[PDB]
């Protein structure tokens, strides 16, 4: 059951790439590629839904 | 009719130091510049 | 691979695909056979 419905109120600062979260309406894909030096925190992949507070 | 009603911002004037010239206190650097307390942040709407 | 990250459609030109009808370096194949066919209505 795969559905969970989750919401990921996380920063807009505070996530990693944000220039690649640029673009209105567009599907902009996003690599889980962990950089451990980057303050820039990745994001959790199988969350549902996000928020870019 | 998303994008009309909600808005994003970014602080982008003052650009002050903290123990750091590139640091500012809006978290970006100061070459990577283009709340409003200390910030002066515009509202704009959002592209993302 | 994919599970690392492969992006697929970066993974892919025509000419990658196309040495990758070619070569066969594993499994056998029936290429030979059918492209020889439908080339004899080329012919």
């Amino acid at each position: 059951r795969g559905k969970i419905c989750t919401i990921g109120i996380a920063p807009w600062g505070i996530v990693e790439n944000q220039e690649d979260l640029i673009g209105r309406d567009v599907v902009r894909p996003y690599q889980t590629m962990s950089n451990p030096m980057s303050k820039l925190t990745v994001l959790n992949s199988m969350h549902s839904h996000f928020i870019l507070a | 009719w998303i994008e009309r009603a909600f808005y994003k911002r970014e602080c982008v004037h003052i650009i002050p130091s903290t123990k750091d010239p590139h640091r500012c206190c809006c978290g970006r650097l100061i070459g990577q510049h283009v709340w409003s307390i200390s910030k002066h942040t515009q509202l704009s709407p959002t592209d993302a | 691979l994919i599970e690392n990250g492969v992006s697929m459609h970066r993974f892919l030109t025509i000419s990658r695909l196309e040495e990758l009808y070619n070569t066969r370096h594993g499994p056998s194949n029936t290429l030979y056979h059918l492209v020889r066919d439908v080339k004899k209505r080329e012919y």
